[PDB]
């Protein structure tokens, strides 16, 4: 290939276009679902003051 | 021009008799082989400048407390990771004479499959680490787990092998075979010897093979997922991600000069002043496996498992090992070959000297062994790239 | 199912490998630079004069322009009679779509597409007027394009097209700046807008058809795909006589002329300059040359090669094209006769007019069935069972011959009196359904304006 | 009984027996290379310039193009309304089936593969509504196939066909992807041939006989199959004309020039470079060549193959192709007189005629049986004893001379007074069964207007 | 391979494996009806046979030119040979044509 | 009965991953064919007239 | 939409490029000098 800024042609590797083609945000496709207690699932509720 | 060219088309001895009424077609063809890390695995938006994927981090908390007892302070915490597509591509390039002629529809065929070996170069790229740009990250035979399925597919994988998915808290969610696994299927049999995976007069194909469910899990054949020591997998496939930045681009011209040599060994050739017609094929994808520790290699007989471990030059502190969970003693930053191999050995687990092979230098460092071997860099004092991973070889 | 972004790239395949096998029909038509038309005498630094011959395109431009559609005729209920009124005679509502959409034109363009390639393609859709189109948006919107621009994958079974793209070559060069792909249910499409194809644009019709028709010059049903105009006879004879003209053209410089000789005079007697091997005289008339000669010295001259011998077979050769084509002798050669009478013309048009009246059948199956589909399309629902017992209707191929005509329909006619309705005499005269719905008007106001 | 397992697979035997002969009958009217057709006189490496010839297709043409069918007829005895005409009137619906199945269009590529090849299949089914045909689904669905596509074993006795097979033999590859078998309770699809064959579905259907129907070439009472039209003298008279166009090209290539010579003279006295056997000459058209000449030296000429000598034979092989197909002598010859008057055209084309009209009589026998065996499929039951009488009716095949006959018909008819009824002078005007029962309207309109 | 002992074990296992450890297919077998004895005494360890059930009334499912494990049996009266009473494979590597 | 021949593919066709303005590779599809030949089979029986 | 400068720069290079192939027929119609024309048996 080519040095970053080669001197005769230009390259998205150049310095000169950082602060463009910067990578889109994206949703967290990884994202852990959310717990949940359990012994509130289980266990008898009272009413409590 | 040249002829019988070893790189271009000329009426070349592949064609020898083109034109005959007697040429039927090829009754003996095999079916185009598709990608199935395309079919497996989730689909993204993607584009040119990459994406960037954000997750949270933070250990928010509460404290009990007692009445008037004030209150304590919290922060969250979240980061960034990026992926970039890596482009692949191809020329190839014929006589006008052939172009006229399109003996065989040789245009046509050559366009499907350099398609499919585009395809296949993806896939052989995300299931093993092949030829793989360095834009991609990570590869599914790089996941320190194994698993023997072959005396019985059961055992094999639905109590040894989801055994060490759910031990590391890893959910199993596919399971993916090759072909050549049908026989352990077939082969898992009862103590009274009728097979597990079929109804009783065994005139069907065992429910696996159906593309029907194991233990709730839907499972995906394929012709080629097979390589070295290993027939198929099994994880948790929402952890993989992929993207493509738009359509298999084809580009054609005579005009242009094509180099038949290297860039630093250059013979070029115009393709004008010989009348050679080329063809350009383009295709560019992004992938992201998010925890290569969330699958299990699945292998016919049980085998070794080489690791290679790196300490980053650290000249202080002990690093330590952990081998299917079990902890070893600490390790100096210098150890031995020797010194590493009989550390290894003395875990409780009944490892030994005839199984457990170790070369290498002081803090450079390859280790075969008969588990999920894994290491903690903390207790070193000296270096941050301090790691271990798998390691496959010819 | 299919997925539609795999059918783009996988039926843009079969496009592309098409256009290899349609540069070599053009070519004929065009009068392009075929190998097998250079003549062989003619030497190397002399062949960059191309000889072509006008055959395929003179047969071609013939066939194409004496085809014209003049209508559409539906059956009534009960074999009634039709009027253009309210509850309209639907060979009239067809027909303003087919005047709305300019198809006179595109049509008689496209038929030329359709002999040259063996195919063309009909397109029906309802107009998308936020796009601008400058067309009246209440018309099925219905253009033919060629096998330059569209495929379309033909069932073996049914012969119904399954699926088909447009794909369109960019202004420049050849790259693909848009597809639009044609499903049974649906029609959607793409702009390579900026170097990749953008996401699509998409639009529902429904039908149990694609909105494609093929156009297509089947000869025999054993052609099911539909085949040239331009036959290999025709391209034969065609490249055979473009090799004599450059044959003729190569001796008419080098050998037409008698070549000058003589023998026995030494070279230096003459006074030959020695520094270039040439020496030239005063070429003027009457003047003797006189030559020393002693050595037994005589002049001799090769002869001039008789350029007839090779217009004896440029005649045998437009002789046998005209034989397979059946053009009228005089559109290929001056010969025994220019028609004198009604009688000779269509004794000579003969030919020509028969073939005209098979390519009259053959399109009017598609275009018929285009307008079916334009109907269902446009006014939803299903089709009334007369559309299937539509007749195309075409304007007689041979040479308009007015005032031979007139005597005898004015003879049959006889003022009202004679052996036929007055109708039948303006359809024998062959004014077309628009020319007798005006006279039924001007004749109608001829009884009262006296 | 047979098992149609074992049915199927005999079936494709016979028929891809078929295919591998009628290659021979495709490769003259396709006009491919022929080993016979390649002229010998022209050098191997030259003899790729194939030079192909139109005789069989302009014969095959000539009579296919000249073919059309009209409404049926159907006698009646003791006949209410005799005419035929009325709603209720049986020759009317099968003309709705002929109108409604495009026959009109399909029949005429038909009749050209029934000439090629000998024969075409007809065959018959209701259609399937679950196939969403472009059809009115209470008609029959007739077609018309080629015997590339459809075979049928034929009964020696009875000559009715026993059963049928046919195969829709792929995209391209002679890969049998579909085939449909006919038997006579029954027809079968083997739906696909997917990597093997699926299994049949079926349809049952109350005739005793199977749906298929030969239209065949019939030469002479002692064929029972039906032979190509392209028949072999018309063939040998083709493969002789293509040898010597090619004979005649070939020539014109490397012999219409005469060869200059000079004996006597070494060439480096000439000045020939002796390192590449040639120098260059200044060929301007007056410049005379000195040679030294010496020991004797003359110039001599191999003479110039006169091109006309080969015309002298191409009139007799065209002259023959004219007396052996029986075409009009303008339609070859390109030359001889055109007809000048109605008589003339009226002999000249006679022959033609004459030919087109006994094929008329042999094919009508095809659809009238067709259009029988369909209403036993429409309307099930016997047949009713008026349709073994019908007869096809055809336009006649000489070229339109309207102006005469139309003289001639006013003369007869003379205002009502003469020789004739009405009826009649619109008959022998030549106008279509429908194009009169529509003039049946028009009349009343020019009565009723006074 | 010999499926003398068990059938089953014979035809889906160790021959399938001599298959597919070269990569190619199986997708017929074809049986002399002299195959007939070992399908009919191919057993579990038990005892009881693999391919007929309860009561043993029915002809043994392969003997139906049914399918076994998803592939056609084809059946015929003249292919054993010596050793050899018939074979497993790819039978679409096949081809054969008649000249009338 | 001048037999028949079938083609078939042998061509390992390529595509390599590459960078932004790397040297793009070259590729050649390859094929083969095979010829078929049929062969008779006969006998001849023989009766008296009677 | 661009810029009226820079479009009618675009325009008049693309106008003033077309004329290369419409002075190719011109020389037909006008009857202009063409190097093909000339017979070769005539001396320079």
């Amino acid at each position: 290939g080519f040095s970053a800024d080669h001197s005769q042609i230009a390259q998205t590797k150049d310095t000169m276009f950082t602060g463009y083609l910067d990578p889109v945000q994206a949703k967290d496709y990884f994202a852990e679902a959310e717990k949940t207690s359990i012994v509130q699932r289980v266990a008898q509720k009272i009413p409590m003051g | 021009s040249a002829d019988h060219s070893q790189i271009a088309q000329t009426k070349d001895t592949m064609f020898t008799g083109y034109l005959d009424p007697v040429q039927a077609k090829d009754y003996f063809a095999e079916a185009e082989k598709t990608s199935i890390v395309q079919r497996v695995a989730q689909k993204i938006p993607m584009g040119a400048t990459g994406i960037v994927i954000p997750h949270w981090t933070g250990d928010v908390s509460a404290q009990w407390i007692g009445e008037g007892d004030m209150k304590p302070i919290t922060k969250g915490n979240m980061t960034k990771r990026d992926v970039h597509p890596a482009k692949i591509a191809t020329i190839f390039v014929a006589s006008a004479e052939t172009v006229r002629a399109n003996p065989a529809n040789y245009l046509g065929t050559m366009r499907t499959k350099v398609a499919t070996a585009i395809a296949m170069a993806f896939d052989n790229a995300a299931l093993h680490g092949t030829n793989a740009p360095s834009a991609f990250q990570g590869y599914l035979d790089q996941s320190n787990k194994t698993q023997s399925i072959s005396p019985n597919a059961y055992q094999g994988l639905g109590v040894s092998g989801l055994t060490k998915l759910v031990t590391d808290g890893k959910k199993w969610t596919h399971t993916l075979l090759d072909d050549t696994v049908e026989p352990v299927l077939n082969g898992s049999v009862d103590a009274n010897g009728r097979p597990l995976f079929v109804e009783s007069t065994y005139e069907s194909l065992t429910t696996p093979f159906r593309e029907g469910r194991i233990l709730g899990r839907p499972t995906i054949l394929s012709d080629h997922v097979a390589e070295g020591d290993v027939v198929g997998y099994a994880g948790d496939f929402s952890q993989i991600i992929w993207g493509q930045v738009g359509g298999l681009s084809f580009d054609v011209t005579d005009q242009a000069t094509l180099n038949l040599g290297s860039q630093e060994s250059p013979n070029f050739v115009s393709l004008w002043q010989h009348n050679l017609v080329a063809v350009r094929v383009e295709a560019e994808y992004g992938l992201l496996i998010n925890d290569v520790n969330a699958f299990v290699k699945l292998t016919f007989d049980p085998v070794l498992t080489t690791y290679a471990l790196d300490l980053d030059g650290a000249s202080a502190g002990n690093f330590t090992l952990s081998l299917d969970g079990k902890t070893s003693a600490n390790i100096a930053y210098n150890a031995s070959t020797a010194t590493v191999k009989s550390a290894i050995v003395a875990i409780d687990d009944g490892v030994s000297a005839d199984d457990v092979t170790v070369t290498g230098s002081a803090g450079d460092y390859t280790i075969t062994v008969p588990g999920t071997l894994t290491a903690d860099f903390s207790g070193l004092t000296d270096g941050e790239g301090a790691s271990i991973s798998v390691v496959s070889v010819g | 199912s299919i997925d539609p972004e795999k059918l783009r790239d996988q039926l843009l395949d079969a496009f592309e490998n098409k256009q290899n096998e349609l540069k070599s029909s053009k070519a004929y038509y065009d009068a392009e630079r075929r190998p097998d038309a250079i003549g062989l005498a003619v030497p190397l630094d002399m062949r960059k004069y191309l000889a072509h011959v006008g055959y395929p395109r003179t047969y071609v431009d013939a066939i194409a322009e004496r085809q014209e559609l003049e209508g559409f005729r539906i059956p009534s209920a009960n074999g009634e009679e039709p009027e253009s009124g309210g509850e309209n005679d639907p060979a009239s509502e067809l027909w303003d779509w087919w005047q709305a959409n300019n198809l006179d034109i595109e049509a008689t363009l496209g038929h030329t597409d359709a002999l040259i390639y063996g195919t063309a393609y009909i397109t029906i859709s309802m107009p998308d007027p936020e796009v601008d189109f400058d067309v009246d948006p209440e018309v099925p919107l219905i253009r033919v394009e060629p096998p330059t621009a569209l495929y379309a994958e033909v069932d073996p079974r049914t012969r119904k097209v399954l699926y088909a793209i447009r794909a369109i070559y960019g202004a420049d060069g050849n790259e693909i700046v848009s597809a639009t792909l044609y499903l049974p249910d649906t029609t959607m499409t793409w702009l390579r807008a900026e170097g990749e194809w953008e996401a699509p644009t998409s639009t529902p019709h429904g039908l149990e058809m694609v909105p494609v028709i093929p156009i297509s010059n089947r000869t025999r049903l054993s052609d099911l795909y539909g085949t040239s105009e331009i036959s290999p006879e025709l391209r034969s004879v065609t490249d055979a006589a473009a090799q004599i003209l450059m044959n003729m053209q190569g001796t008419a410089n080098l050998m037409a002329i008698p070549q000058r000789l003589i023998f026995g005079a030494k070279p230096e007697e003459l006074g030959i300059n020695a520094e270039t091997g040439q020496r030239m005289f005063d070429a003027y008339m009457a003047r003797i040359l006189a030559f020393e000669g002693g050595e037994g010295a005589h002049a001799e001259q090769f002869s001039a090669a008789e350029l007839r011998n090779f217009v004896d077979a440029l005649d045998a050769l437009d002789r046998k094209a005209a034989s397979y084509s059946g053009l009228p002798p005089q559109y290929l050669s001056s010969s025994s006769d220019n028609p004198a009478s009604a009688e000779a013309i269509k004794a000579a048009e003969s030919r020509l007019v028969k073939k005209v009246e098979r390519k009259n059948k053959i399109f009017g199956g598609a275009w018929e069935q285009a307008m079916r589909l334009a109907y269902k399309m446009v006014k939803g629902g299903d089709i009334p069972t007369e559309y299937y017992r539509m007749e195309t209707v075409w304007r007689d191929p041979s040479t308009p011959t007015y005032a031979a005509k007139a005597d005898a329909a004015a003879k049959l006619f006889a003022n009202g009196a004679g052996l036929i309705p007055r109708e039948r005499g303006w359809v024998d005269m062959g004014y077309t359904i628009v020319e007798r719905e005006q006279m039924r008007q001007w004749l109608e106001q001829d009884q009262k304006q006296g």
